[PDB]
């Protein structure tokens, strides 16, 4: 039965916290006898990806995930999603996914709202070639693929963005609006610009593949250097 | 009180239960009944609930 | 919400022009300028602007049925102690009025000397008409040992 | 600043006192005009200390 | 032995906090020379001290 | 050489030479948030990831059951023109937006602010208050109780209701167990020490100190309430 | 003798015997209850230093920096000149274009450098000054430049000496803001001139926070030992009472600390002569007593 | 058979097996053994020392290490000398103790308190007619510290 | 009881007049443990407040006993009979 | 500025001690030392009580001075005068020595009164240049010094 | 407030997603953006 | 010597002076020692004497009880609280001793 | 049948609104499913308790009371 499942997965990891707990007490008990101080150093004790119990993140081996990131609780990304350095996706309370090809941002935050109005998803969905500029905001909002959010955007619950659609940077996406396909839009309160052209199209395209390529240029220095977990 | 109408029979009712306004979080609408006695969330018998996005993005992994 | 007069699209008002200037005299005779708002206790503006002079044992009293209350209930315990005496010049001090029968028990029950114009910070609440109010700040009495703590 | 508690340091020179607190002007006299009196300056401390005894 | 999977079985970090009078002649173990001398030191500069109160107490006991 | 290691010399908790932190009962610092100087948390309040917090330059005092949210700068100024205290003040149940950065200003209790705000020094948001993501509030200026503004400079927009006020309150009374979630995924022992390797100095001493007292003294009785506790 | 002895030798036998029995047990335990807790758990790492980070022959230069948070993030072609300031959060992706930082700049915490071009280098002046959450993107930014809380400079920006941008200004892709002006809104507007007084609380402002800079610098670059120490020292604080600082004090100052030594006290409280007036104080325009000035009351 | 013999190492722990939870006799009340000296002075209870008294010191001795340690646990801004020297007087005040329960074990032997070795010719042996420890006892494992006639 | 026992109706009648006093002399102070918010009492040791597991955990004995102590008090009862016994009064 | 946790250790010890004293303890019933001092089993359950409550006590003391230190040793070697002294009232068998351990006792609690902090290293830094008046302590010694007077001639 | 889920998986709720529709074009620059739901 | 209804003022100050271990040290002493000897004066060591001893106790908690009864209610600290408590308990276990007395 | 990601499929060939459209029920599903979990993980915390201490908190009340 699945719940019975449930209770002896929780039992084991109860007694598995149990037998670290003693332990790590031991190994304090025996520096104090010992005279030894290595116990007493603090030492960060941040970790990229955090499980809630149950909750895993979960990503392709391909994607290049900053050490100065964290995931936390229901994160998935795609094949070759790049996190930026000192963004986190808390994804605590609901589920964030991202697509294959997405790029984020240095010092994105991404978190979702408790709870919302009925046919509302409460979870981040991300499209395929999406690029999130630096220090953008998002909370519980859908973007489809080949979208590009400039820097310091804010986006809010509900909010969805249809494929192609482009949004200047230092503008807000209110909460529980739509953003049409092929349109920029700008401003505090996003207003209507333009209608996207091939060029700029293009253009965005070849940006986000050119992150795409900074972030695996970032992963194997950073292997080089000893700052990235071969996982 | 002729407008009133906080179900959808007479005036449509949003399943989004507002048009959020800009500089507004968006929130539900306090409802009517305000009653606490509510089980937790029911799911249908036998249903599937495993982890397959997980279970997929790992099995591709190895 | 209220108590103000902005219309959709407005600035927000300046702070130096909403701040209640209270003029002192300390303990040691020199003179001090400190501001304060409308709503908050006169012992709240001092401990804020941290004037020396006020002990302040039981740190304000109750938290309902509080002296600063404009009806005051009757049910009331009044202040829990006489260690924010305050002498506050004659203009305003007309102002305030008569005492409260438990602010005035506890100010006679004070066991340094009282001055007529004696009241508790406490049981003084900000008005805008007390722009510019002069009071004198004296040293207050220490009543327990947890005072120097 | 080092060993001084909340009392800060500032662009000409460091307070003698934690930052909202009241400046004191006889302080200020002994520090700045240290075991000099050109006269016996009858400040209100002094004149209240007088009618106290 | 020196490395596991995470853990270093062999971490150690020397505690650099030690009490001054460590390795001092008076904490020698009683009854060796060293001791000896340390006490003996201790006993005259405490008879310098207080020789009324050495006599009362010593030589009455 | 100066900056050449491997292993971060961060600490989430600082103290510059008489300026210790305080935190409550049950309030969560993340390992990747900085709160360093003169700053006093309180009970409940939980501090996201990589939210500074100095109190160096002037004291910061936090209420109860707030939020602080992500990439959040708060900070504070040498002075006021006023003359008033440039101490950072927050009252209970506030939250404060991602992206935010918030100067020496007084905030109320039950005061909402967006993502991505700048709230500049001299402020004061009375209590109940709301502030758009994206908007400025400018040096001394006073934001009623109650009351919604928004844009840069911010701009008064409606009067907020008591509905409106109960679900800020609610949504700050929510962010506790996520803070309680997230809390007890650390033990109270730390095991980052056991994964580095033995130095010369760790094995030899290069100068000795008297035993004076241990930090950790009374810490087999002392609970471990907080994980993150050194 | 007996007493003693057998002290001693508990002693060495506990801690050449229990002290690594119950150290290997410990470790073995808390392997064990890691791998009883996998999946559903995360352990302490080793954080990497991203201060320095090298990425395809391009090596930061920042050695010649006064303070360089701990936890701030330092790739590819990144300069500093002498005094320098990098706060917390700060990430500067030197990779992308040159980053050039001037003498004496600060750049506070959660500041992020990006150049939006593919190779478009971020040359910062000397004196300058960038706030918290600040943006810039790709500009020339001269001397004695000022850059206020989350405000964001856009690529392709030119901003002279002493110019100022308002926190909170978002200044337009491709703008020139001429010296002595102020900045403000989003888009960026000029609003006015700077002001004397303004410009010297600037001044002061960007004074105080170098200073403050070397404070941060010296509390954050310490060792474990000296870290430990501070711990232990701020616990003696939080007991030590009125007598045992006043003692403190004493001996800072060289006061006699051992009774054979108080036969010689005068010679270090009262014999020492007091240092000579500078005779800069014999120079000051007016000698009155010191009083508060009553203006406004 | 229920107590242990007064001249082994183990005679000592005789002092924990209680007939009855008293602490003392009334005045009238015969020993539970023969008396060998009931004027019994400081020499002659010295000169009955015995073995089971040594067991005593000994055990004293052995449990004053880990006691006094427990004890030193509490120390702070201590030098070493002074450690050793607050175990030392630690240590002996224990074994001093130890000594006056050997005294007192020897002088409880000297007056029949405690099992000597000798017994009365006629006991005199009571009625339980109250008993509510008889069953628990015998089906526990405090049978061992009472003696039953 | 015991009052009751030896027959004093008097000291009953001034036995529950100091009872009542100073029953609502201990149950006035519950009005003043109302609190506008939650209080800060704990002493900060390592920028955390100290919160004393031993404590706690006399507290919980005691707070068992307090609440249940007319279960288990016919033992104390029976105890404290037995220790005045001697007393030969 | 040496914690007494140990001086409040090496108290519960040797309570610990004569408690295990008394458990093992045996005699007539009857007065020893001139008939100055009764030994009974009321006076000797009197005795054992006090040492068991005042071991608890001193066991909660320890716990709390862990926590924080605002006490000196003299306070705990106070105590331990009168904890060691006071459970002997119980075995007084006349009036004359029950005054004496009363007066000793009192003498304690004195000592005890004496050596209670007086100056606290709080975050008041608004007094350094002024002169407060404190009584307290002044009347804590007063009072307790002639309600002694009083009793003792009484 | 109220805490539970909106989408119940017993049963799709009943909707119309014609009464109200979402404008795509011939936007103005003055103009809010439009809604994302507008089922009924 | 103990600080009973009739002379409690000055126990009053006493604990006010006190610090909380030295009440918390001093109520045990006090509750454990000294009123329990007070109290087997009556009961047990000078019992041929409760012919004169039972007016006087009495007299004393009727004085007590209508001294405290205004007074209990006038105090405003922590410290005088803990002190009436004790002064409170004091005159009820004075009572019961008259009962038992008697 | 099968397991199919429709956030990492691709919907290039859809319209933006049928993409959106299918998106939010994917997410929709997948979040039902994770509600169902985390309930599931929630009760089994709420069952182990009572199964293990049911009996001694019973055992201790029936001693204590008879
Ligand atoms: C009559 C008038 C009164 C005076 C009489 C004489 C009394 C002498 C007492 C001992 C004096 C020791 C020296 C004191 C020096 C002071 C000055 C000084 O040094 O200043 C610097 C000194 C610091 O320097 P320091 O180096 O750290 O310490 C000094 C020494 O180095 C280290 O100091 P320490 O104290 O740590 O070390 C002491 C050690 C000094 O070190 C040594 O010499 C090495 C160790 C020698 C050990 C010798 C042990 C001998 C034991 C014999 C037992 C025989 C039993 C036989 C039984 C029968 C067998 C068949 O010497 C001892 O151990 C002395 C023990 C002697 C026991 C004799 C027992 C006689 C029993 C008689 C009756 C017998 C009846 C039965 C007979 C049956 C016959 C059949 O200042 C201090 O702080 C010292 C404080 C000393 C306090 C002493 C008093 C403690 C108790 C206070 C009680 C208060 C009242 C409450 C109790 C009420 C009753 C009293
Ligand atoms: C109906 C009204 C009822 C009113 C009741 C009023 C009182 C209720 C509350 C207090 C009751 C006593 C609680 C236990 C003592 C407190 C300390 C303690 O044990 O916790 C620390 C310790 C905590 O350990 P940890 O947290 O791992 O480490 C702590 C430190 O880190 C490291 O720890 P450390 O190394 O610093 O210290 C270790 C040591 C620390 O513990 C101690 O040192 C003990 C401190 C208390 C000493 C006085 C105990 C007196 C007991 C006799 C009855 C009177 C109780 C009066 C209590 C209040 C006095 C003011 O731990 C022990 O060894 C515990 C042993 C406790 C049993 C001692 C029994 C002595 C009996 C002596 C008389 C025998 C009869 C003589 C007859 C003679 C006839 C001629 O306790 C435990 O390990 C177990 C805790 C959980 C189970 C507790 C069970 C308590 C049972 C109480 C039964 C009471 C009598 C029966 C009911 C009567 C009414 C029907
Ligand atoms: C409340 C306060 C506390 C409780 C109340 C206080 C009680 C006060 C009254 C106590 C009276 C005790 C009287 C005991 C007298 C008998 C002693 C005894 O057993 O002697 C047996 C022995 C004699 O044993 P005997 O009696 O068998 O010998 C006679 C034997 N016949 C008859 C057969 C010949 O006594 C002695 O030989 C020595 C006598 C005393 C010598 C002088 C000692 C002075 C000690 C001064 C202090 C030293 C401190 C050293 C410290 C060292 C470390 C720092
Ligand atoms: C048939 C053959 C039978 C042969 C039997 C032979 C053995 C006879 C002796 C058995 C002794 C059993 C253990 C006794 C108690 C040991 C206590 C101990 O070591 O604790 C150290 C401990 C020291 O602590 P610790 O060593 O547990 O560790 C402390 C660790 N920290 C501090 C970190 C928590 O002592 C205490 O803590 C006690 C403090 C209060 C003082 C209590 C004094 C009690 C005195 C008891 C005397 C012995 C009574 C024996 C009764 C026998 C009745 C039959
Ligand atoms: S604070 Fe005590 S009366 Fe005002």
């Amino acid at each position: 039965m699945k719940l019975f499942q449930a209770m002896w997965t929780r039992t084991i990891y109860s007694i598995g916290r149990m037998v670290r707990e003693t332990g790590l007490a031991l190994d304090r008990y025996g520096c104090k006898l010992e005279q030894d101080i290595s116990c007493y150093e603090p030492l960060s004790r941040h970790r990229n990806i955090l499980p809630i119990y149950d909750l895993v993140p979960t990503f392709y081996h391909s994607t290049f995930i900053a050490p100065n990131s964290s995931l936390i609780g229901a994160v998935y990304l795609g094949q070759n999603t790049v996190v930026g350095y000192g963004s986190t996706l808390r994804g605590d309370n609901h589920a964030i996914r991202v697509g294959h090809n997405t790029v984020i941002g240095d010092k994105v935050a991404i978190s979702n709202v408790a709870t919302l109005a009925a046919g509302i998803p409460v979870s981040t969905n991300i499209g395929n070639h999406v690029n999130i500029g630096a220090g953008c905001v998002l909370q519980s909002c859908v973007v489809d693929d080949n979208v590009t959010v400039g820097h310091n955007t804010v986006i809010l619950e509900g909010s969805v963005l249809e494929r192609g659609s482009v949004i200047a940077p230092n503008s807000l996406v209110p909460a529980g609006r739509l953003i049409p396909s092929g349109q920029l839009w700008a401003g505090s309160p996003v207003r209507y610009v333009r209608d996207l052209k091939e060029e700029e199209i293009k253009l965005n395209l070849e940006q986000t593949e050119q992150n795409l390529s900074i972030g695996k240029t970032h992963k194997s220095s950073l292997i080089q250097q000893e700052a990235y977990d071969r996982l | 009180l002729l407008k009133f109408d906080p179900f959808g029979f007479y005036s449509p009712k949003l399943l989004s239960e507002n048009r959020p306004e800009e500089a507004m979080p968006f929130y539900e609408d306090y409802p009517q009944n305000d009653s606490h006695w509510n089980l937790w969330e029911q799911f249908p018998e036998d249903f599937e609930d495993s982890n397959a996005e997980r279970e997929a993005i790992l099995k591709s992994n190895k | 919400a209220g108590n103000h007069h902005h219309h959709a699209g407005d600035q927000a008002d300046r702070v130096a022009d909403k701040i209640i200037w209270i003029n002192i005299q300390n303990r040691i005779g020199q003179f001090e300028r400190i501001s304060a708002f409308e709503g908050e206790s006169l012992l709240e503006a001092l401990q804020r602007n941290k004037v020396a002079g006020i002990v302040a044992t039981c740190e304000g009293g109750e938290d309902i049925n509080t002296m600063l209350e404009k009806p005051i209930d009757p049910v009331t315990y009044g202040p829990f102690c006489s260690s924010c005496q305050v002498v506050v010049s004659n203009p305003w001090r007309n102002k305030m009025g008569n005492l409260h029968y438990l602010e005035e028990r506890n100010l006679v029950r004070s066991s340094y000397p009282t001055t007529e114009n004696s009241r508790l910070a406490c049981c003084i609440l900000v008005e805008k008409w007390m722009n510019e109010m002069i009071i004198s700040i004296p040293q207050n009495p220490n009543s327990v040992y947890e005072d120097n703590m | 600043v080092k060993g001084k508690g909340s009392i800060r340091k500032g662009i000409h020179g460091e307070g003698f006192g934690a930052p909202s607190h009241a400046h004191d002007a006889l302080i200020h006299q002994i520090k700045q005009s240290k075991d000099t009196m050109d006269y016996q300056n009858i400040t209100n401390e002094v004149a209240q200390n007088f009618a106290n005894h | 032995d020196f490395f596991v999977d995470k853990y270093n079985f062999s971490r150690r970090v020397v505690d650099h906090r030690q009490p001054y009078d460590l390795n001092f002649s008076i904490n020698n173990p009683v009854g060796s020379r060293v001791w000896f001398k340390a006490w003996k030191q201790k006993a005259i500069g405490n008879f310098l001290n207080l020789v009324g109160v050495h006599y009362a107490f010593y030589g009455a006991g | 050489t100066k900056y050449g290691e491997n292993i971060s010399k961060h600490r989430s908790l600082m103290s510059l030479y008489d300026l210790h932190p305080q935190i409550g009962y049950q309030s969560y610092i993340a390992p990747n948030s900085t709160v360093i100087g003169e700053v006093t948390i309180g009970n409940e309040t939980t501090v996201w990831y990589n939210s500074v917090i100095r109190g160096d330059v002037n004291a910061v005092q936090i209420g109860n059951n707030v939020s602080i949210g992500e990439n959040v700068v708060i900070h504070t100024a040498g002075s006021l023109p006023t003359g008033q205290p440039a101490s950072v003040d927050i009252g209970h149940y506030v939250i404060i937006g991602s992206k935010s950065t918030i100067y020496s200003c007084t905030i109320q209790d039950e005061v909402v602010i967006g993502q991505g705000c700048v709230i500049l020094e001299g402020a004061r948001i009375e209590k109940g208050a709301m502030i758009a993501a994206n908007s400025v509030v400018p040096p001394g200026r006073l934001i009623p109780a109650g009351t919604l503004w928004a844009g840069n400079p911010c701009t008064f927009v409606r009067n907020l209701t008591k509905s409106e006020l109960a679900t800020n309150i609610d949504h700050a009374k929510k962010q506790l167990h996520l803070a309680q979630q997230h809390r007890y995924e650390y033990l109270p022992y730390n095991s980052a020490y056991l994964q580095k390797s033995n130095s010369e100095e760790d094995l030899n001493p290069t100068k000795y100190d008297d035993v004076t007292i241990n930090y950790n003294f009374g810490d087999e009785e002392r609970a471990q309430e907080n994980p993150l506790k050194y | 003798m007996l007493r003693l002895r057998l002290f001693d030798a508990y002693e060495k036998i506990s801690m050449t015997f229990l002290g690594p029995l119950y150290r290997r047990i410990g470790k073995s335990l808390a392997q064990t209850g890691l791998n009883i807790q996998q999946p559903y758990t995360s352990d302490d790492r080793l954080v990497p230093s991203l201060r320095n980070i090298r990425v395809t022959n391009k090596i930061p230069s920042i050695n010649d920096s006064e303070f360089i948070a701990p936890n701030s993030v330092v790739i590819g072609d990144v300069i500093t000149k002498e005094g320098s300031s990098i706060w917390y959060g700060a990430t500067l992706r030197g990779e992308l274009g040159p980053i050039e930082i001037g003498k004496q700049t600060v750049i506070q915490d959660l500041v992020n450098i990006q150049s939006g071009k593919q190779n478009q280098k971020t040359q910062i002046g000397d004196n300058v000054f960038i706030g918290p959450n600040s943006y810039i993107q790709s500009s020339k930014i001269n001397d004695n430049s000022f850059v206020g809380m989350g405000s964001t400079v856009s690529t392709g920006c030119n901003l002279a000496s002493n110019a100022v941008v308002a926190a909170g200004s978002v200044v337009p892709e491709n703008t020139q803001v001429p010296s002595n002006q102020i900045w403000a809104g989003s888009p960026a507007q000029y609003l006015r001139d700077i002001t004397p007084e303004e410009r010297q609380v600037l001044q002061e402002h960007h004074q105080e926070c170098v200073q403050l800079a070397r404070i941060h610098a010296e509390e954050t670059e310490k060792s474990f030992r000296e870290v430990l120490n501070d711990f232990d020292r701020i616990t003696a604080e939080a007991e030590y009472d009125h007598e045992s600082l006043a003692l403190q004090k004493m001996r800072d100052l060289g006061f006699p600390m051992e009774g054979e030594e108080e036969e010689y006290i005068e010679q270090r409280v009262f014999m020492r002569e007091q240092l000579p007036p500078l005779e800069s104080e014999f120079w000051k325009k007016n000698y009155d007593p010191y009083e508060q000035d009553l203006f406004h009351f | 058979s229920q107590t242990f013999a007064h001249d082994s190492f183990l005679g000592g722990l005789n002092l924990f097996k209680r007939r009855d939870p008293r602490f003392v006799l009334d005045q009238g009340e015969r020993p539970p053994y023969p008396i060998i000296n009931s004027n019994s002075s400081f020499v002659d209870v010295l000169s009955n020392f015995n073995k089971a008294d040594f067991g005593l010191v000994l055990f004293s001795a052995a449990i004053g290490f880990p006691l006094s340690r427990w004890v030193l646990k509490g120390l702070t801004f201590s030098s070493l000398n002074y450690r050793r020297g607050l175990f030392s007087s630690v240590y002996g005040g224990v074994i001093l103790w130890g000594l006056v329960l050997g005294f007192n074990n020897s002088y409880y032997r000297l007056n029949g308190f405690v099992d000597n070795g000798l017994v009365w010719k006629r006991k005199e042996r009571k009625l339980n007619k109250y008993d509510f420890t008889s069953e628990f006892e015998d089906n526990s494992f405090f049978k061992k510290l009472r003696i039953r006639d | 009881l015991y009052s009751s026992f030896k027959s004093q109706y008097l000291l009953i009648l001034f036995m529950t007049i100091l009872n009542i006093f100073g029953m609502y002399f201990y149950i006035q102070n519950l009005r003043f443990v109302v609190k506008k918010n939650k209080s800060s009492i704990l002493n900060y040791k390592n920028y955390y407040v100290n919160i004393n597991y031993s404590i706690t955990l006399n507290i919980i004995l005691l707070n068992f006993f307090n609440f249940f102590g007319i279960l288990f008090l016919s033992d104390l009862i029976i105890i404290l009979n037995y220790i005045s016994s001697y007393i030969y009064i | 500025k040496q914690n007494p946790s140990f001086i409040i250790r090496l108290n519960l010890l040797l309570n610990s001690l004569m408690v295990l004293y008394l458990i093992t303890f045996n005699g007539y019933s009857s007065t020893f030392w001139w008939s100055h001092f009764k030994l009974n089993n009321y006076s000797l359950y009197m005795y054992l009580l006090v040492i068991i409550f005042n071991n608890y006590f001193l066991y909660i003391t320890e716990k709390h001075i862990k926590i924080l230190n605002n006490y000196s040793i003299d306070y705990f070697f106070s105590i331990i005068n009168i904890t060691l002294f006071i459970p002997m009232i119980f075995l007084s068998n006349t009036l004359f020595t029950f005054f004496f351990l009363i007066e000793l006792v009192s003498c304690a609690i004195f000592y005890k009164f004496i050596v209670s902090k007086i100056s606290f290293k709080n975050s008041n830094y608004k007094d350094n240049y002024f002169s407060i008046f404190s009584k307290n302590y002044l009347n804590v010694l007063f009072y307790q010094y002639w309600s002694s007077f009083f009793s003792s001639v009484m | 407030r109220q805490n539970f889920a909106k989408n119940i998986t017993t049963t799709d709720i009943p909707k119309d997603s014609h009464h109200f529709a979402a404008k795509r074009s011939g936007f103005t620059q003055t103009e809010q953006a439009p809604f994302a739901y507008n089922d009924v | 010597k103990l600080g009973i209804a009739p002379i409690q003022l000055y126990k009053i100050e006493i604990y006010k002076g006190l610090p909380f271990l030295s009440i918390f040290f001093y109520t045990t002493f006090y509750f454990l020692i000294f009123f329990l000897f007070f109290s087997l004066l009556f009961i047990y060591y000078l019992s041929a004497l409760n012919n004169f001893f039972w007016i006087i106790l009495l007299i004393i908690s009727i004085i007590g009880i209508f001294y405290i009864i205004s007074i209990i209610f006038d105090i405003n600290l922590f410290k005088a609280f803990l002190a009436y408590s004790t002064i409170i308990n004091s005159i009820s276990f004075i009572l019961l001793i008259i009962a038992i007395i008697f | 049948h099968q397991f199919e990601n429709v956030l990492l499929s691709n919907r290039k060939n859809l319209t933006p609104q049928e993409s959106v459209q299918k998106v939010i029920n994917y997410a929709l599903l997948q979040d039902a499913k994770q509600r169902s979990r985390t309930l599931r993980h929630i009760k089994a915390s709420w069952v182990i308790p009572a199964l293990l201490f049911t009996y001694p908190a019973w055992y201790l009340a029936k001693g204590a009371v008879n």
